[PDB]
């Protein structure tokens, strides 16, 4: 069998500053005995971003991740904790097996802030923390009008092909 | 620094083919086993091709075996994917990314896009005239606009709280 990596939860509605606990399961070990390696990778993906590795060997943390971050776990079984959730980590996290072909993704973990009734919750985050939130958004809301283009150019298509025949 | 950069993305029939490119930059290129990763319209991620360093050995899942081929020039820092063969499945991002062969995929491009259209037969549209046709056009432009307009504002309408709570800061 191809190995199959399957993760949970789904998605996950989070505040901010709460721990969150995110697993995914292998189908196969992922270790090699004669390196003691788990060759497992997790990717931070924000909406209208490009995927950004986080973590490999299944536990070391690529350059700049902070160390609220951890990876843990071995073999079959693998954990990514956030100690305490911050606005910036509001992100898809995928898992990764790179031990054998055909590579292979689990469907991911989707942690998103909860909806409040106001914004008044704004005034406990820092200028910093406001600033990147505000700037995430600009990818976002980009990729959903590129779709929206992407749609009509392929309803315009057919229009455009019999104008030219 | 490193840069990956695709380009190749379109609008294709069912069927038909397409050949991305990626351009990279900031590393010894020839070094590197490189790969190809897509994600559907769902958000899934898949694989899709590894090409070893020198270029001799090609790895790909049964998905697109035997319809896409990766393939690479190292002295011109390129990394290629040519899908044939088109399905209404491969339309998806398409993202460059170095890694493969034994190791994660530590740096990744910007993606370039590959939809494949419906396949519906629109013959019937060569009975009509082109002012017809034009007129038809014409009033998809509006509609495009309308539809942007709203992601606009829905995006706006998530700016302007955070944009505010900035402003009382200081
Ligand atoms: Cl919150
Ligand atoms: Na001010």
């Amino acid at each position: 069998m191809d190995i199959v990596m399957s993760q949970s939860p789904s998605s996950l509605a989070v505040s901010v500053g709460e721990k969150v606990t995110m697993s995914c399961k292998s189908s196969q070990s992922l270790l090699y005995s004669s390196n003691q390696k788990n060759y497992l990778a997790w990717y931070q993906q924000k909406p209208g971003q490009s995927p950004k590795l986080l973590i490999y060997w299944a536990s070391t943390r690529e350059s700049g991740v902070p160390d609220r971050f951890t990876g843990s776990g071995s073999g079959t079984d693998f954990t990514l904790t956030i100690s305490s959730v911050k606005a910036e980590d509001l992100a898809v996290y995928y898992c990764q097996q790179y031990y054998s072909y055909p590579y292979t993704f689990g469907g991911g973990t989707k942690l998103e802030i909860k909806a409040g009734s106001d914004y008044e919750f704004l005034k406990s985050w820092t200028v910093e923390d406001l600033q990147k939130r505000l700037l995430a958004l600009d990818p976002m809301c980009e990729q959903e009008i590129e779709e929206i283009r992407q749609k009509y150019q392929s309803k315009r298509q057919p229009i455009l092909d019999a104008i030219e025949a | 620094e490193v840069q990956l950069l695709e380009s190749g993305g379109d609008l294709v029939k069912p069927g038909g083919s397409l050949k991305l490119s990626c351009a990279a930059s900031g590393f010894t290129f020839s070094s590197y086993g490189m790969s190809w990763v897509r994600q559907t319209p769902d958000k899934r991620l898949e694989w899709v091709a590894t090409i070893s360093s020198g270029g001799s050995y090609t790895y790909y899942p049964d998905s697109v075996k035997g319809r896409f081929t990766i393939s690479r020039d190292n002295a011109k820092n390129t990394l290629y994917l040519q899908m044939s063969s088109l399905k209404s499945e491969d339309t998806a991002m398409y993202y460059c990314a170095r890694g493969g062969e034994g190791y994660y995929f530590d740096y990744w491009g910007q993606g370039t896009t590959l939809t494949v259209s419906s396949g519906s037969d629109y013959e019937f549209l060569k009975s009509w005239t082109v002012e017809d046709l034009q007129k038809r056009l014409l009033a998809l432009d509006p509609m495009m606009e309308q539809e942007i307009e709203e992601i606009r504002q829905k995006c706006q309408s998530k700016r302007q709280p955070i944009l505010d709570a900035i402003e009382a800061k200081h």
